C-alpha cells in the first residue's frame, strides 16, 4: 500500500513510528557495521526520496529524517563535535594573512564583524574516512580482535547539501504565508528535521563558502546581507520545538567567531614575536659590542641574558601597560603596535565604549534572547538552559576567549602530519569511551596507545599533552574497567597494563606532567590491590613513577596515603596470596613475593633525592613498626624467631630443591622482602650529624631502628657467600649483588671507626 | 555452478579477458521476491574487479560469463555465496541469490 | 529473637513498637511511672 | 640562550601565556550591572502571571534544580556565572567628606538593587541551593553563600522576614544539618603543615601560602551570612538558630558556633608555643597570625548578633 | 520525646535490659547485631528515649501486617490443595478468600499509584518522595518475595478452565482478574524505584520466561520494561535466549510498539552502548523478514 495512507490507518503508523526509532537505535553510539547493515533494509533512493516529500505524516517524517541522520552522519559528527574545542593552529603563511579583522578596508575598522563562520579558520581537523556501501563484498572471515573496525557508510555529500539548502529555503518561503496546511502534521514537524540536517551539516563543515552566507541570510537578511518580504527565520512566530533548535545553529557561529579569534592572535604572535626577535638581537648586540659605556654593564645584562625565558617575556609585556612608566629596554614603535593590537581584539570581542538596529551577531542574539523569554513564560526546561547559556556566551567575550587559551597552542609547519596522526589515534580512544569494554575495542584501543607513544611528537611538546586531556582520557579508561564486581584483574586484563604503561611513560617527560598525575593519588593508591604486574605495569607502579624524584611532591605528601600502603603491607605479608597456591606453591602465611612489591613505593617516598626526608621518614617509620604484624612477623624478631633466623632455612629450601611449585619459586622471592625491608630501614635513616649531632630525635630514630636490626647479624649475612660464580645460576637466591641493601644500612645506622674495620 | 540466463541480446565479442576492470550495474534480491541490493538506488555502478575478488565468487563467474549490453539473471546457489554463515543481518544463510547484472565496460 | 541492631535500620517498620496500657476503658492516658505494659510489635503482630 | 635560537612556534606559545596573564583580565568587565538592568526593565515590550523577562524564569529555573533531589549537586557551570552575576549586581556596586546625602543615595541604590531580585524569590533560591549541598564544601556553597550575603547586606528586614517565612512554611530539615556540616569541616591554622612549607620554600613548587589555612574565604562567608541573618536585633531569627520548633530536631547554630571558635583558640594557643622562644616573627608566620586572628574576629562578631538585641 | 530517658523493666522477673555483652566473633559480622537479654546490672548504661513516628509509616506497618496476614492465609489456601487431585467435587475444607485478597490488591494497586503530572513542581516531588519512601517500606519487610510466591504458586495452571479446576471451584472467574491483579500490584511495587529494581533483578531469567504465558503478558511485559529502564546493569546479563523469546513474543501477539520499546531499553545503557545486544537484534530481528 502507499506510504501515505498511514496518515489515516493509526494502528499501523504507531507500529513504523517505533521501528524506525528502533532502526536508530540499534545503530547508535558508533556501531558502524550495524548502519551498513541497514543500508540494505532502507537504500539511499527511499531516505532521498522522503526527505522532499510533502504528504507524509507528521511522526514518519521526523523518523525517516533522524534514521538518515543516525546512520551515515551520526559517528563522524560526533568525533568531530567532542574534539572541536582543541584548538591547534600551524604557522603557515596562509595562516599569516589570518588576522582579527575589524573591516577596516572601505570603512572604518569599526565596522561590521563581517558574516562569522565564513572565514579561513585552519585549525588541524582530520576528515571523515567514510566508506562506500556494498552487499555483494567477499566478507573475508578475521578475528574479532584482527577486524580493522568499519567506517560510516557513505551518501554523496554534495547533492546532501544542496538539498538540504532547498528545502530550508522553501520552509522559510511556504511560512511566510501562514497557510493551514504545513508540509507535516503542523509547523514544528516542518522546520525542526530540517533544522537538525542543517545543524548536523554545519559541524561537520560541509557547507562550502557561498552556503554559509545563505544560511547566514536566511537566518536574518537584515544584518548578515552585505554587499515583510523574504523574512528571516527570527521573525515569524515558532513553537519551542523550534525555538530550541535555532539556538544550536546560533551555537555553531558563536564558536566560529572564537574560532576564529583565537587563531587569529595566534597568527599575530609570528608577526609580533618576529619583530621582537629581531629587536632583542639589535639590543643585545648595541650593549654588548660597546663596552666603552662602563665596565659595570653586567646589572643592564643580568636581568635581559641571564633569566629564564619565562621572566624575560613577562618582564617585557609587563611594559606598556604599567601606570604610564613602561620600565623596559624596548623601543616605541613597536609598543605602539601592541596597543593597537589589543584594542582592536577588545573592540571585535564585545566592549565597544572604548531602536538601534543589531548590525553583529553579539547584538542580534543578545536582543533575541531578551525578546523571546519577555514575550511568553518558556515552559521547557531545556530551552531555558539554552536559552541563557548562549546569552551569558555573549554577554561576556573575554571571559570565553580567556578560557579558550589554556587549549590554544601553536605547531610549526613540516610537522602537522606528525600532529595529524595524532589526532585520529586520540580521536578513536574518545570514541571507543562511550562503548562498553569488548575484544575488538580492547584490541583497538591497544593499537591506538602504541601509535599514540612513539608517533612523532609525544616527547616534542608536553605541554601540549597537558592540556587536551591526554592522560586524563586514558585513567577515565582505566577507572571504568577497574572498577569491576569487586574484582577487575580478570575483568580484560592485557589492557590495563597498557593504559599504565602509558601513564608512566607520560610522567618520564616533564615535572609538571608527573605534578599533574600526582594529583590523582587516593583513588591510585586506593586500587593498589592484586596487581599480578608479571608484565607492563601495576596500578601502583604508575604511583610510583609521580614521586620518583619531586623534593617538593614528596613533602606533600599526607599521613592517611602513606598509612595505607603499611596497613595494606601488613595484610599482604600475613597470608599466602592464594593465587600463588593456584601452582601448587606450599602454604605459607606471608606473601615473599608481594611483599616485595609493595614496599618499594614507600622506598621512593623517602628517599627524595641522595638524602632522607626527615619530614616522613619519622612519620613512616612509627606506622612501619606500630603493628607488630609486619616486615615479615614471623622470621623478624617479633615472633621470637629471629631475622637471622629467617635467611638459614630460606637457603635450605631454595637451593634447587623438590619442595615447590613451578620462575615464581619460592627462592629469591623469600630473601628479597627482607632485603628490601632493611634497604627501606636504611632510606628513613639520619643522613649524618647535621640532625643527628644537634636534635636528640634523630638519634632517638636512629636508636630504635637500630635495635630492630642488631649488628650481629650484620656480619653473619654479609659473610655469607654469594653463590659458586662458574655452571651459571639464575635468579634462584642469593644474587651476586644481593650484598648491596644490607651494606648501605651499615653505612648509614653503625659505621666503622676500628673494631669491625679489621673481620 | 551459477545460471547465465540473459534478458537482453547486447553485443558478444566483448568478453573481459583478464586484469581489466569491468563496469556493471547489479540489482540483487533474495528468494521470495525480496530485493535487499540494488545499485540503482545509489546510481553509482560497482566497478567490479577481476582477479582481487573482494566480492563473491559465483558473481564473479556470472559476470565473467557475460558480454556488452547482455543483461544476465544470475541465480547464484549458496555454495559459491556468503556460505553457511550469510551476511549478518542482510543475508540470511543458506540462501539461493538472484542479480540483474548488466555489464556496461566503461572499463 | 530480639536484636539491638541500628545505624541504617532505624527508619524501617521493625523498630515500631506500640505500647498498650491494661487499662482497657481509659487507654488514652500518658504513660504515668511504673505503669504495667504490653508492648506490641506491629509488623509481625506479636507481643514482647 | 633565552633571547634567540628559539623556534618561532615556542615563542609565541611564550607571548600566549605572557598575554594571558598580563593584557587580559585587567580591570575591564563591567557587565554585571549591565546585564540585570535590561534583563529586568523589559518585562513586557508592549503588554499578572506572566513572569519578568527571564528574572522570575531565571531563578525559577535554578529553584526548579535545587528541588530534584539527585543524592547529589551537579556542577553546574550555568549556576556559577549567573549566581556571581546576580551576586555583583549588588556587591560590586555597594552603594572622610561623605555627606549626608550622598550616604542616602549609596543606601537607597543598594536597597533598589537588592529588591530587583529578593522580590523574584532569589531568596527562596538561595535557602534551597545551600540545603541540596548537604554538606558539601565544594564550588557550589561558595557561590550561593556569596549571593546570600550581597541580597542581605547591610541586614534588609524584609528578605530576613522572606527568609524566615520561608524555613518556618516548609518546616524542612536539611537546610541546618548542611550548615551544621559545613562548620565542623572549616579549617584551622596548623603548625605542622606550616613547617611542611618551610622546607619547601628552602628548596610554582609552592602553595603561594594557601596550605596553612587555606579556608579563608569560606570561613569568613559561612558566618557573616549567619551574622547577617539575625542583624538587626531580630528576636524571631534569633530564636529560630537557637531552636526550631515546627523542625522535627533541633541544631542548636549558636552551640556549633562557640564549639568551631573553641578549636581556633586551641590552635592559635598552639601556634603561640612555637615562636615562644624566638624574639623574631618570620614573614610566613605574620601572615599566618593575621590570617587566624582576622577569621576570630569575625566568629566573634556573629557571637555578639546572636545576643544583642538581648 | 525531647530527649527524656527511661529505663525498661519486667514486672515479675523484675530484670532490666542492658546489653548481653556476648563472645566477640567475626562469624555473622554482626555491627550491632546483639540479643537483647534481661540482666540484672549490665553496664548501668541501656537507658532509651522514645520517638514518636508519623502517621504515614504508622499506617504502613499497619498495612503490612494485614496484607501479610491475609497473603499468609491465601498462600496457605492455595497449596492445601496442590497435590490434591480431586476431581469429583471439586471444592473441600476451606475456601479461598478470592473476594478479600481481590479487595485487597485493588487497594494496594490504588495506594502505590504514581502522582499525576498536573501538579505544580513542590507537591509533585513531595508526592513522589512519599512514594518512593512508601515503597521502600512495603519492599523490605518482604512484600515482594511474598507476591513472587502468589504468581508463581498461581501460574502452575495454564488452561484457566480445566486443568486450573481439577483442584478448585467457583474461581473460574476469579483467575484472570487475580492473576492480572497481581502483575499490576509487582509493577507498581517496582515502578519508579532503583533500589526495588535492582533487588527484583535477580529474577530476570523467571520474568523473561513468563512474557509466553498469554495470559499476563500485558504486565509481564510492563514488568519488564519498568525494570530495564531504571536498572540498567541487567543488559550484561541478557543473553540470546531473552532476545529470541521476546521476539517470539512479538510474532505470537502480533504487531506492537510496547516489544520495540522493550527492545529499545535492551539497547543502548545509560550513555555506554552495548554492542553484543546491538548485534544480536541485528543479527535476529530483521535478517528473519517477513
Amino acid at each position: 500500500m502507499d506510504i501515505l495512507e498511514l496518515s489515516e490507518r493509526l494502528d499501523l503508523q504507531r507500529f513504523h513510528s517505533h521501528t524506525l526509532r528502533l532502526y536508530r537505535a540499534v545503530c547508535a553510539l558508533g556501531n558502524n557495521r550495524v548502519a551498513h547493515a541497514l543500508c540494505s533494509h532502507v537504500d539511499q533512493a527511499q531516505l532521498l526520496h522522503a526527505l522532499e516529500d510533502a504528504h507524509l505524516p507528521g511522526p514518519l517524517r521526523a523518523g525517516y529524517y533522524d534514521l538518515l541522520i543516525s546512520i551515515h552522519l551520526e559517528s563522524a559528527c560526533r568525533s568531530r563535535r567532542s574534539m572541536l574545542s582543541e584548538y591547534i593552529v600551524p604557522l603557515t603563511p596562509e595562516t599569516r594573512a589570518i588576522t582579527l579583522f575589524p573591516p577596516g578596508r572601505k570603512g572604518g575598522n569599526a565596522r561590521r564583524h563581517g558574516l562569522p563562520g565564513v572565514g579561513v579558520t585552519t585549525s588541524l581537523r582530520p576528515p571523515h574516512h567514510f566508506s562506500p556501501p556494498c552487499f555483494v563484498a567477499a566478507l573475508p572471515a578475521a578475528g574479532v580482535a584482527e577486524a580493522p573496525a568499519r567506517l560510516s557508510p557513505a551518501i554523496p555529500l554534495e547533492a546532501l547539501r544542496d538539498k538540504a539548502l532547498r528545502m530550508l529555503g522553501e520552509a522559510v518561503r511556504d511560512g511566510g504565508q501562514h497557510a493551514r496546511d504545513p508540509v507535516g502534521g503542523s509547523v514544528e514537524f516542518q522546520f525542526v528535521p530540517v533544522l537538525k540536517l542543517v545543524s548536523t551539516l554545519l559541524v561537520m563543515g560541509i557547507f562550502g563558502d557561498e552556503d554559509v552566507k545563505q544560511i547566514l541570510k536566511m537566518i536574518e537578511p537584515e544584518v548578515f546581507t552585505e554587499e515583510d518580504l523574504e523574512e528571516g527565520l527570527l521573525q515569524m512566530k515558532l513553537p519551542e520545538s523550534v525555538k530550541l533548535q535555532m539556538c544550536n545553529l546560533l551555537e555553531y557561529f558563536c564558536d566560529q567567531e572564537l574560532q576564529h579569534r583565537v587563531e587569529s592572535l595566534a597568527a599575530f604572535a609570528e608577526r609580533y614575536v618576529d619583530k621582537l626577535q629581531a629587536n632583542q638581537r639589535s639590543r643585545y648586540a648595541l650593549l654588548m659590542r660597546a663596552f666603552t659605556m662602563s665596565a659595570a654593564e653586567t646589572a643592564r645584562r643580568t636581568r635581559e641574558f641571564r633569566s629564564p625565558p619565562q621572566e624575560q617575556i613577562n618582564m617585557l609585556l609587563h611594559f606598556k601597560d604599567e601606570a604610564d612608566e613602561e620600565d623596559c629596554p624596548l623601543p616605541e614603535d613597536i609598543r605602539q603596535d601592541l596597543q593597537d593590537f589589543h584594542q582592536d581584539l577588545l573592540a571585535h570581542c564585545g566592549i565597544q565604549l572604548e531602536e538601534k538596529k543589531p548590525q553583529s551577531l553579539q547584538e542580534l542574539v543578545s536582543h533575541m534572547v531578551v525578546r523571546w523569554a519577555q514575550e511568553d513564560y518558556v515552559q521547557s526546561p531545556e530551552l531555558v538552559r539554552a536559552m541563557f547559556s548562549l546569552l551569558h556566551r555573549q554577554y561576556d567575550g573575554l571571559g570565553e576567549l580567556l578560557r579558550a587559551l589554556p587549549r590554544a597552542y601553536t605547531i610549526s609547519p613540516s610537522s602537522v602530519e606528525d600532529t595529524m596522526s595524532l589526532l585520529e589515534c586520540l580521536g578513536q580512544i574518545r570514541s571507543l569511551l562511550i562503548v562498553q569494554m569488548g575484544p575488538q575495542e580492547e584490541n583497538l584501543m591497544i593499537q591506538s596507545i602504541g601509535n599514540i607513544m612513539n608517533n612523532k611528537v609525544f616527547y616534542q611538546h608536553p605541554n601540549l599533552m597537558r592540556a587536551l586531556g591526554m592522560h586524563e582520557t586514558v585513567m577515565e579508561v582505566m577507572v571504568n574497567v577497574l572498577g569491576g564486581g569487586e574484582t577487575k584483574e580478570i575483568r580484560f586484563p592485557k589492557m590495563v597494563t597498557s593504559c599504565c604503561r602509558f601513564l608512566c611513560y607520560f610522567c618520564r617527560i616533564s615535572r609538571q606532567n608527573q605534578r599533574s598525575m600526582f594529583d590523582h593519588l587516593s583513588y591510585l593508591l586506593e586500587n593498589s590491590g592484586i596487581g599480578l604486574g608479571m608484565q607492563g605495569s601495576t596500578p601502583l607502579d604508575v604511583a610510583a613513577a609521580s614521586v620518583i624524584d619531586n623534593n617538593e611532591l614528596a613533602l606533600a605528601l599526607q599521613e592517611q596515603d602513606l598509612e595505607k600502603v603499611v596497613s595494606y603491607l601488613a595484610g599482604c605479608g600475613l597470608q599466602s596470596c592464594p593465587m600463588l597456591l593456584a601452582k601448587g606453591y606450599p602454604d605459607i602465611g606471608w606473601n615473599p613475593c608481594g611483599g616485595e612489591r609493595y614496599l618499594d613505593f614507600l622506598r621512593f617516598a623517602v628517599f627524595v633525592n641522595g638524602e632522607s626526608v626527615e619530614e616522613n621518614a619519622n612519620v613512616v617509620v612509627r606506622l612501619l613498626i606500630r603493628k607488630p604484624e609486619c616486615f615479615g612477623p614471623a622470621l623478624r624478631g617479633e615472633g621470637g624467631s629471629g631475622l637471622l633466623a629467617a635467611i638459614e632455612e630460606a637457603i635450605r629450601i631454595s637451593e634447587d630443591p623438590a619442595r615447590d611449585g613451578p620462575r615464581v619459586h619460592l627462592g629469591h622471592a623469600i630473601m628479597s622482602f627482607y632485603a628490601a625491608l632493611i634497604d627501606l630501614l636504611g632510606r628513613c635513616a639520619p643522613e649524618m650529624h647535621l640532625i643527628q649531632a644537634g636534635k636528640g630525635e634523630a638519634l632517638r630514630i636512629r636508636a630504635i631502628l637500630r635495635s630492630l636490626v642488631p649488628l650481629d647479624d650484620l656480619v653473619g649475612i654479609i659473610s655469607l657467600p654469594l653463590q659458586i660464580p662458574t655452571q651459571p645460576k639464575m635468579s634462584a637466591s642469593f644474587v651476586p649483588d644481593h650484598k648491596a641493601s644490607m651494606v648501605l644500612f651499615l653505612d648509614r645506622v653503625y659505621g666503622i671507626e676500628n673494631q669491625d674495620f679489621l673481620l | 555452478g551459477v545460471e547465465i540466463e540473459t534478458i537482453s541480446p547486447g553485443d558478444g565479442r566483448t568478453f573481459p579477458k583478464k586484469g581489466q576492470t569491468c563496469v556493471v550495474h547489479y540489482t540483487g534480491m533474495l528468494q521470495n521476491g525480496k530485493k535487499f541490493d540494488s545499485s540503482r538506488d545509489r546510481n553509482k555502478p560497482f566497478k567490479f574487479r577481476i582477479g582481487k575478488q573482494e566480492v563473491i565468487k559465483g558473481f564473479e563467474e556470472g559476470a565473467a560469463q557475460m558480454s556488452l549490453g547482455q543483461r544476465a539473471k544470475l541465480t547464484c546457489t549458496p555454495d559459491v555465496a556468503y556460505g553457511a554463515t550469510g551476511h549478518p543481518g542482510v543475508i540470511p544463510p543458506n540462501a539461493t541469490l538472484i542479480f540483474d547484472v548488466e555489464l556496461l565496460n566503461l572499463e | 529473637l530480639v536484636y539491638y541492631e541500628g545505624g541504617a535500620v532505624c527508619t524501617h517498620a521493625r523498630s515500631l513498637w506500640r505500647l498498650e496500657p491494661l487499662r482497657i476503658s481509659w487507654s488514652g492516658s500518658h504513660l504515668r511511672w511504673g505503669q504495667p505494659l504490653r508492648i506490641r510489635h506491629v509488623t509481625t503482630g506479636r507481643y514482647l | 640562550t633565552p633571547l634567540y635560537n628559539l623556534p618561532t612556534h615556542r615563542a609565541c606559545n611564550m607571548f600566549l601565556e605572557s598575554y594571558k596573564a598580563a593584557w587580559i583580565l585587567t580591570e575591564d568587565h563591567s557587565f554585571e550591572d549591565r546585564m540585570i538592568d535590561d534583563l529586568s526593565k523589559a518585562g513586557e515590550q508592549e503588554e499578572e502571571e506572566k513572569k519578568p523577562d527571564p528574572l522570575h524564569q531565571l531563578v525559577l529555573h535554578f529553584s526548579r534544580t535545587a528541588l530534584t533531589e539527585k543524592s547529589k549537586l551537579d556542577e553546574d557551570y550555568l549556576y556559577m556565572a549567573y549566581a556571581d552575576i546576580m551576586a555583583k549586581s549588588c556587591h560590586l556596586e555597594e552603594g572622610v567628606e561623605v555627606s549626608f546625602e550622598e550616604k542616602e543615595m549609596e543606601k537607597q541604590r543598594l536597597l533598589y538593587q537588592q529588591s530587583r531580585l529578593h522580590t523574584r524569590g532569589a531568596a527562596e533560591m538561595v535557602l534551597q541551593m545551600i540545603s541540596a549541598c548537604k554538606g558539601e564544601t565544594g564550588a557550589m556553597v561558595s557561590s550561593t553563600l556569596k549571593l546570600g550575603i550581597s541580597i542581605l547586606n547591610g541586614g534588609n528586614a524584609e528578605v530576613q522576614q522572606k527568609m524566615l517565612d520561608y524555613l518556618k512554611d516548609k518546616k524542612e530539615v536539611g537546610f541546618f544539618q548542611s550548615i551544621q556540616a559545613l562548620m565542623q569541616t572549616c579549617s584551622v591554622l596548623d603548625l605542622n603543615a606550616f613547617e611542611r612549607q618551610n622546607k619547601a620554600e628552602g628548596l610554582i613548587n609552592r602553595q603561594n601560602g594557601e596550605k596553612v589555612m587555606a579556608d579563608d574565604e569560606f570561613t569568613q562567608d559561612l558566618f557573616r551570612f549567619l551574622q547577617l541573618l539575625c542583624e538587626g536585633h531580630n528576636n524571631d531569627f534569633q530564636n529560630y538558630l537557637r531552636t526550631q520548633t515546627g523542625n522535627t530536631t533541633t541544631i542548636n547554630i549558636i552551640i556549633c558556633t562557640v564549639d568551631y571558635l573553641l578549636r581556633l583558640q586551641e590552635s592559635i594557643s598552639d601556634f603561640y608555643w612555637y615562636y615562644s622562644g624566638k624574639d623574631v616573627i618570620e614573614e610566613q608566620g605574620k601572615r599566618n597570625f593575621s590570617k587566624a586572628m582576622s577569621v576570630a574576629k569575625q566568629v566573634f562578631n556573629s557571637l555578639t548578633e546572636y545576643i544583642q538585641g538581648p | 520525646y525531647g530527649e527524656s530517658l527511661c529505663f525498661v523493666q519486667h514486672v515479675a522477673s523484675g530484670l532490666w535490659l542492658t546489653y548481653a555483652a556476648p563472645d566477640p566473633k567475626a562469624l555473622r559480622l554482626g555491627v550491632l547485631k546483639k540479643k537483647a537479654i534481661l540482666h540484672q546490672e549490665g553496664h548501668m548504661d541501656d537507658a532509651l528515649f522514645l520517638t514518636r513516628c508519623q502517621q504515614e509509616e504508622s499506617q504502613a506497618a499497619r498495612m503490612i501486617h494485614s496484607t501479610a496476614g491475609l497473603y499468609n492465609q491465601f498462600i496457605k489456601g492455595l497449596d492445601s490443595f496442590s497435590g490434591k487431585p480431586r476431581g469429583s467435587g471439586p471444592p473441600a475444607g476451606p475456601a479461598l478468600p478470592i473476594e478479600a485478597v481481590i479487595l485487597s490488591l485493588q487497594d494496594l494497586i490504588g495506594y502505590f499509584e504514581p502522582p499525576s503530572e498536573e501538579l505544580q513542581h513542590e507537591e509533585k516531588q513531595s508526592k513522589l518522595r512519599s512514594l518512593r519512601n512508601r515503597q521502600s517500606l512495603f519492599q523490605e519487610e518482604g512484600m515482594l518475595s511474598l507476591v513472587l510466591n502468589c504468581i508463581d504458586r498461581l501460574n502452575v495452571y495454564t488452561t484457566a478452565a480445566h486443568f486450573a479446576e481439577y483442584a478448585g471451584e467457583e474461581a473460574a472467574e476469579s483467575w484472570k482478574e487475580i492473576v492480572n491483579l497481581l502483575s499490576e500490584l509487582l509493577a507498581s511495587l517496582i515502578r519508579g524505584n532503583r533500589a526495588n529494581c535492582a533487588l527484583f533483578s535477580t529474577n530476570l531469567d523467571w520474568v523473561v520466561s513468563k512474557l509466553d504465558r498469554l495470559e499476563a503478558s500485558s504486565g509481564i511485559l510492563e514488568v519488564l520494561y519498568c525494570v530495564l529502564i531504571e536498572s540498567p546493569e541487567v543488559l550484561n546479563i541478557i543473553q540470546e535466549n531473552h532476545i529470541k523469546s521476546i521476539i517470539s513474543l512479538l510474532d505470537k501477539h502480533g504487531r506492537n510498539h510496547k516489544v520495540l520499546d522493550v527492545l529499545c531499553s535492551l539497547c543502548v545503557c545509560n550513555g555506554v552502548a552495548v554492542r553484543s545486544n546491538q548485534d544480536l537484534i541485528t543479527e535476529n530481528l530483521l535478517p528473519g523478514r517477513e
